[PDB]
């Protein structure tokens, strides 16, 4: 349908020449973030060994940015989540109010599990903590050792970001094909 | 699809009830109409 | 008799149990040793003179022989997450477990549409994936000291590689191609022209 | 013989096992109908795993001893070769017809009178689905190329395709066209080669327009490409029936070797063959030998020093496609070759793919051949079965599409036209087969219901709701929601089903339904 | 030790003759929806898990895998039913079934079986002379060898657009078969030569084989066109100087090297030229072109030569002449040549045509056809082969009976009449033998879907009122003559049916006690 | 529309029991009768 799209722009596009050969260069994108390497080698064995070798470093210096960067540990997070998934319950259509629901619930359920081993009351923890960041102190967590609720960056209890997304993820690839099923076929041994 | 399961099942015990319902009917079916076959009880 | 082999088709009925409660009670072996101070649980034998106690979820879960064809397909779940890192098999069937545990009350009581549930989920997992984002921190902290350690990072894997002629040239223009982004760094984000 | 364990049924008690038998079967694949349905685990006997929602496939592995649902299979297998995705929907439309055939014995109609009913109401039906159809070609010459990939498109939204279905999607188109001829629309899947190996990504995947072969080159110091040498014709290949190896009669097989004397003689011989079959391909000009037999040692060794590569072990069925694709000719003898039987191809050359060790070869042509082998990349074994058979399902939806120009719009919308066309032409036509015409339009209901189930919405309430607004509105086609979007009426999606596709699909419902039917006696012997 | 029967005891008495009808009857129910073109089909599975589905009632038999032994005997039967006849194997069998259902009250009442067999022989041998009264083969009598097979092929040829024209079409698919040896009638050899232009009326019959013109080449109007016992020669490649295909790369540097590979293919040919005038054959005949070298040859020596026939026609030139094919031309020998009667060029179609015509000899014809376009022609061509593969089974067997319920309700009618002339048990049994023939009609109409307790009622009244040819309407339910229709079956079928049924029908009932060891 | 709409079939083919009924028990081919009566009441009204 016309005037309904995603369009991009720039502000400049320019003919340049590089190698003998004519290139574009373009000038002032819109909310643009990111950058062109160009190699300039001698053969195509300087071109395709330098390439390979760059994104082995650039893979290195990425996995800096992504690894050890980490979020409050210790329930914090999960609770955290919930509270954003309860805003989704909020404005949501008629029969995902409780698809939705169900996931926070299960959200809660991590750090009420994790207070099982510890030997404490996970319901009064849990419900207290839900409270807490509910209204304000959204930095709050569960306290394994003296078993009370106290503030995670005051405690230093922190956990690594690419390990909450790696579980987020893998639960909803692993949810995906599960809630599919009406019937289950039994795979042939091998 | 998932629907409703209706773990406790009245509807099934009506059911019940209808088939018993459509048995009596069935019995009454061949007495119909002036050449209807008649029925000894 | 369909299928046959040791293939077979469970009922619809018995279906759903077996890739919920089935599948809880896989979640179930690794519930209780989620976390440092998780229980341990016992591996036994046919000849029970070989048996081991241990807390790692992957070897408990591969060890033990399961014969509900639902819980293969949590092994396979188990293999996907052991590639992206070797930490967090145990958390990720927990968590499956209870959103399937959920699930049966969003199916007998509910009626919602099993693929709604999912959708229902995506646009829940987005936003707690969202979350997570605006809660992160980073030990990244002195960053004016942590953009000069990449530069030198990026030096050492040019080592053995035909770049290494320039360490000081090339370096920099991998370390501009990380930091410049303020995004993702996936290589979508950079183009590679060979002239 | 076999007197026990034998099975025996009458007309009184088969009528209704054969109902029940088929109404299993059906029931199975319902939940896996449709975009949202379920894509199952399944595991050939050959050791082959995937995880795929069609029907061609899961029923071909369904293994039962019900007589009614092995006629299902057996269409299938016929309908796979003309289609293969339509496999759901006729068993669903054949169970259907079974289940109104049911209430038409109950009412005292004979099986054979429901044989005709279906099959008078069938060719009505194509008459009323025709006048409502459209045509493409004779309308919109670029949205001929816009339904095409969005046509592959709706098959590939179901698989990880979907992110990079946009290369997928002009591989399929290209796929069927290069085999076929525009005014003989044939298309044989044998002319396709659906192939796939272990290791890069989808992205990655190439469209060939030759044949493949798995070779490496032999020996890794020959070249891993053939030049056209300086403007030649083509580039000639060599095709032999005959094993690499000094000839030896027939009558006797046998060698003496005496002493040294006869065995350095001997010796030189083999090797004096060797030098007199590489000359004749010298002379005949081909770059690149391709043989049905392995190579010796020694024959690697002439061939590398003239920059002659070689190729080993070739079925009898590759050696075919070769021939047609480059325009070659089968050479029985050593000495019969010349530049006329050669096959003549655009070029020759052994790209790496990605760290897979295999290395094997590509041969194009620039002209359109007969054979195009359609090659598949994928991180893993599972992917590349997946991404295969996916665009298999989207060469097969595009054959259909070239075979008529005229489709008709989809998604539920078909079948309801279909319906109450036939049901508004059932008073009209009285007698008996009233009530077949009838039960005929109530059975094309089931599967706008189906799909509405898988949905998420009221089978009931939005089958009547697309009732009214094709008639009390406008005549138009309006469907049930396979996938998500805002509103109902999928022509304005541009979503378009193949009128040869759907023809074809209620044809081998009512041939099957019939032949049901006509089967009143089951007859199965034991097991001695 | 050594046991025979392995230990298997059977029972006597009254009760063997009831496991025998039982046997009979559960063969009978299995074949019942078997009988007629509309009749369902019967799914077997045998022990080899193969599973086949097919009509054929000699197909069924064999796979059921049968122990009951006198059950066996309806499956002998029927094997020699599809071979000494080919129809009417599952009819055979649900009549001696049906025939056996209608002896069962007999054995209650304590009928002993020798009236009975005797009551069934009796009934058979007034139905075959009733039969032949029935059967209509006439040559002679008001009728001809052809105007019999014209009117039974016209009501199927009628309702199309040559039935106007019908009149000069159906006399020549009679000749069709005619022409050619009536012992071996096949619907291949009927093969239609198409003619375009002219008048669909002015289509003429040819006894022998015809072919276009293929000459393009300057000398014809040379050679006679008429012959009086032309000896045709059948030839296959390699005949004439130049080759038009398959050609030879020879670089000569010299002219009289030039000429000399031109001398050298003249003489090769000259010496093949004379061969045909050794062996005196005054027609030639191949698939490849003919050169002006051996046109100019044969002209002075009165030898016709055509070259470029097609496949199709070749293959009747062969049959027609009685010769056989060579391969090369250097093998020609005189036992492969044949002559016809006439030979004659036809100028019909404006297109001249070389065919032979009155060939005694011909195993097979060929028909040439006009019209105004070939694809009208070719719907023609259609509608006189099922016109021709109609009569081919009729030309076969010219004794036929009215089908349809037809003979089947008179042979019953006439023996119900017979009865009250025969005093004795015979009456009743011989009113079962007619009731016996009730079933062939009854499965034929609820296997196509009519109704069989009508239609059995209503036949039977239309059937002993007035004309005594009313059969049933296989298309239309309704009363109807079938004699009009020309719905026909072989009355051998029929008489072969009666004998095969009525006789393995009382051989099981010849029995009280029978003793079968088991292994 | 809707679930109702399916209803008004179902109710139009519940009230043919009683003539289905009355042709049973006369003797009369069911189906055979059933279909006369729709084929006659479309051009008259209440005649038959």
């Amino acid at each position: 349908e016309p005037s309904k799209c995603k369009l991009g722009e720039c502000d400049v596009i320019e003919e340049i020449m590089l190698g003998e050969q004519p290139f574009l260069k373009f000038s002032g994108c819109k909310a643009g973030e990111a950058c062109t390497i160009v190699l300039r080698g001698a053969t195509d064995q300087t071109l395709d060994e330098a390439e390979r070798s760059l994104h082995d470093a650039l893979s290195v210096l990425s996995q800096t940015t992504k690894e050890t960067r980490t979020v409050l540990g210790g329930g914090c997070a999960e609770m955290v989540m919930s509270k954003a998934v309860d805003t989704e319950a909020q404005n949501i259509d008629g029969k995902k109010s409780l698809a939705v629901e169900a996931f926070a619930r299960a959200l809660r359920q991590l750090p009420t599990i994790l207070a099982d081993n510890a030997g404490f009351d996970s319901s009064e923890l849990v419900s207290k903590l839900r409270s807490s960041i509910y209204n304000g102190i959204s930095t709050s967590g569960l306290d394994l050792n003296n078993g009370t609720i106290a503030d995670m960056r005051q405690l230093g209890i922190v956990e690594s970001y690419k390990l909450k997304r790696a579980v987020v993820s893998s639960a909803s690839e692993a949810a995906e094909v599960l809630l599919r099923v009406d019937n289950i076929i039994r795979a042939r041994p091998r | 699809n998932a629907t409703f399961k209706n773990k406790e099942k009245p509807q099934e015990v009506r059911k019940a009830n209808i088939i018993a319902a459509r048995s009596v009917a069935d019995a009454i079916r061949t007495s119909l109409g002036p050449k209807g076959m008649d029925k000894m009880i | 008799q369909i299928f046959g082999d040791q293939v077979t088709e469970e009922r619809a009925e018995n279906a759903r149990l077996s890739a919920f409660v089935g599948a809880i009670a896989v979640g179930d072996l690794v519930k209780s040793t989620l976390g440092p101070k998780g229980m341990d649980k016992l591996l036994q034998s046919a000849s029970s003179n070989t048996c081991m106690v241990t807390n790692d979820g992957a070897t408990i879960l591969k060890s033990i022989p399961l014969d509900n064809p639902a819980a293969k397909v949590l092994v396979n779940i188990s293999k996907v997450q052991d590639d992206e890192v070797g930490d967090g098999t145990t958390s990720v069937t927990v968590l499956s477990a209870e959103l399937l545990r959920e699930a049966e009350k969003l199916i007998d009581q509910s009626k919602i549409h099993p693929q709604t549930i999912i959708e229902g989920y995506r646009l829940a997992s987005a936003a707690a994936l969202d979350a997570l984002t605006k809660a992160a921190v980073d030990n990244s902290h002195d960053k004016t000291m942590f953009r000069e350690d990449l530069i030198h990072i990026a030096k050492t894997t040019l080592s053995s590689k035909i770049l290494s002629q320039d360490k000081d040239h090339f370096a920099e223009l991998a370390t501009n191609a990380i930091l410049r982004l303020k995004g993702s760094t996936n290589l979508e984000h950079i183009q590679i022209i060979k002239i | 013989k076999d007197q026990g364990n034998k099975k025996r049924q009458h007309g009184l008690e088969a009528k209704k096992s054969h109902i029940l038998a088929a109404r299993s079967v059906a029931s199975i694949i319902k939940t896996s109908l449709g975009p949202r349905g379920l894509d199952k685990i399944l595991i050939s006997p050959d050791g082959e795993i995937t995880i795929t929602n069609d029907g061609a496939t899961i029923l071909s592995q369904m293994e039962l001893d019900n007589e009614i649902a092995k006629l299902l299979v057996q269409l299938s297998k016929s309908q796979d070769d003309e289609i293969g995705d339509g496999t759901t929907g006729v068993v669903v439309l054949a169970s259907a017809l079974l289940d109104q055939a049911l209430e038409l014995i109950q009412k005292g109609i004979h099986p054979i009178k429901i044989a005709n009913g279906f099959d008078e109401a069938a060719k009505l039906a194509i008459s009323k689905l025709e006048e409502t159809c459209d045509d493409i070609s004779a309308s919109n010459d670029e949205l001929f190329r816009d339904f095409l990939l969005r046509a592959a498109k709706t098959s590939l939204g179901s698989k990880i395709v979907s992110k990079d279905h946009d290369r997928f999607a002009e591989m399929a188109v290209e796929a069927v066209i290069n085999v076929m001829d525009k005014d003989r629309k044939d298309v044989d899947f044998d002319l396709i080669k659906m192939q796939g190996r272990v290791g890069g990504s989808i992205s990655d995947s190439k469209l060939i327009n030759g044949v493949i072969l798995d070779k490496d080159f032999s020996h890794p110091q020959m070249p891993k490409c053939v030049l056209p040498k300086e403007g030649s014709d083509g580039v000639k290949l060599a095709i032999l029936t005959c094993p690499f190896e000094p000839p030896k009669p027939k009558t006797k097989h046998k060698l003496d070797i005496s002493s040294v004397e006869e065995y350095q003689k001997l010796q030189t011989y083999e090797q004096d063959k060797f030098k007199e079959m590489i000359d004749d391909v010298k002379k005949a000009g081909a770059d690149v030998v391709i043989c049905q037999w392995g190579f010796d040692d020694e024959a690697n060794h002439l061939l590398l020093q003239n920059d002659l590569p070689a190729v080993r072990w070739v079925g009898g069925q590759e050696l075919e496609h070769i021939a047609i694709s480059t325009n070659g000719r089968i050479v029985p003898r050593f000495q019969d070759l010349s530049k006329d039987k050669l096959g003549t191809c655009s070029r020759i050359y052994e790209q790496e793919f990605g760290t897979t060790k295999d290395r094997m070869l590509i041969i194009e042509q620039s002209k359109e051949t007969k054979t195009v082998t359609c090659f598949v990349r994928g991180s893993n074994k599972m992917i590349v079965d997946e991404a295969e058979r996916a665009l298999h399902d989207s060469l097969c939806v595009v054959r259909n599409l070239v075979k008529d120009s005229r489709v008709v719009y989809g998604g539920g919308a078909a079948e309801v036209t279909m319906s109450l066309a036939v049901s508004e032409e059932a008073d009209k036509q009285r007698g008996i087969d009233q009530y077949a015409f009838r039960g005929f339009a109530q059975a094309l209901d089931t599967i706008p219901m189906t799909l509405a189930e898988n949905s998420g919405l009221d089978p009931i309430g939005t089958l009547s709701t697309l009732k009214s607004k094709q008639l009390k509105e406008k005549i138009s086609n309006i469907g049930v929601d396979c996938l998500g979007y805002g509103s109902n009426d999928m022509k304005e999606l541009f979503v378009v089903d193949p009128f040869i596709g759907k023809k074809q699909q209620i044809l081998l419902a009512t041939q099957l339904c019939r032949m049901i039917l006509k089967i009143d006696n089951v007859i199965i012997s034991g097991k001695d | 030790i050594v046991v025979l029967k392995e230990g298997t005891d059977a029972s006597q008495g009254k009760g063997q003759i009831i496991s025998n009808i039982n046997a009979c009857v559960a063969v009978q129910e299995a074949l019942k929806p078997t009988l007629g073109p509309l009749g369902s089909d019967i799914l077997i599975v045998t022990s080899n898990q193969k599973t086949t589905i097919s009509n054929d009632g000699a197909t069924i038999l064999k796979l059921l895998d049968v122990v009951h032994p006198a059950a066996k005997t309806l499956v002998d039967i029927s094997r020699a039913q599809d071979a000494e006849v080919g129809d009417g194997t599952t009819s055979v069998t649900i009549l001696a079934g049906e025939l056996m259902k209608e002896a069962k009250p007999f054995l209650e009442e304590g009928i002993s079986s020798h009236l009975i067999m005797k009551g069934y022989r009796k009934a058979v041998s007034l139905a075959v002379e009733k039969i032949n009264e029935l059967a209509v083969d006439i040559t002679s009598e008001k009728s001809s060898g052809r105007e019999l097979l014209e009117r039974c092929a016209r009501t199927a040829m009628s309702s199309k657009l040559i039935h106007n024209n019908a009149d000069f079409f159906v006399k020549m698919c009679v000749d069709a078969v005619l022409s050619l040896d009536r012992n071996d009638l096949d619907d291949k050899l009927i093969g239609i030569k198409k003619i375009p232009g002219g008048a669909m009326e002015e289509s003429l019959f040819i006894n022998g084989v015809a072919f276009k013109k293929t000459f393009s080449y300057a000398g014809f109007e040379q050679q006679p066109k008429k012959f009086n016992n032309p000896k045709i020669l059948s030839l296959n490649v390699e005949l004439e100087l130049k080759a038009e295909k398959d050609n030879a790369e020879v670089r000569v540097e010299h002219v009289e090297d030039y000429q000399a590979i031109v001398d050298a293919e003249w003489q090769l040919i000259f010496e093949k030229l004379r061969q045909v005038e050794e062996t005196g054959a005054n027609i030639v005949l191949s698939k490849l072109p003919i050169g002006d070298l051996a046109t100019q040859f044969f002209a002075d020596r009165n030898i016709f030569c055509a070259g470029r026939v097609s496949a199709d026609d070749m293959n009747r030139v062969i049959q027609a002449v009685g010769g056989s094919i060579q391969s090369t031309t250097s093998d020609i020998k005189p036992e492969h040549l044949g002559t016809c009667a006439l030979f004659e060029e036809m100028q019909i179609g404006s297109e001249r045509y070389n065919l032979f015509q009155g060939c005694p000899q011909a195993k097979t014809c060929t028909l040439l056809l006009r019209g105004g376009a070939e694809q009208v022609i070719a719907e023609v061509e259609r509608s006189l082969h099922d016109a021709i593969m109609i009569v081919k089974r009729a030309l076969q067997n010219k004794l036929i009976v009215a089908g349809g319920g037809a003979t089947e309700m008179e042979v019953s009618k006439c023996l119900r009449d017979y009865s009250k002339t025969i005093a004795g048990k015979q009456q009743m049994i011989i009113n079962a033998f007619a009731k016996a023939l009730e079933v062939i009609p009854r499965q034929l109409c609820e296997n196509a879907g009519f109704d069989a307790i009508e239609i059995l009622n209503k036949l039977r009244l239309a059937h002993s009122k007035g004309e005594k040819w009313y059969g049933v309407v296989f298309e239309t339910e309704n009363i109807g003559d079938n004699f009009a229709k020309f719905v026909w079956e072989p009355a051998l079928v029929k008489i072969n049916a009666l004998n095969s049924a009525t006789e393995a029908t009382n051989l099981i009932l010849s029995v009280d006690e029978t003793i079968t060891n088991k292994g | 529309e809707g679930v109702q709409a399916f209803i008004w079939q179902e109710f139009a083919s519940a009230l043919e029991v009683i003539p289905t009924t009355l042709a049973e028990n006369a003797g009369l081919n069911s189906i055979k009768v059933v279909t006369e009566l729709r084929s006659k009441h479309e051009n008259g009204e209440l005649n038959d």
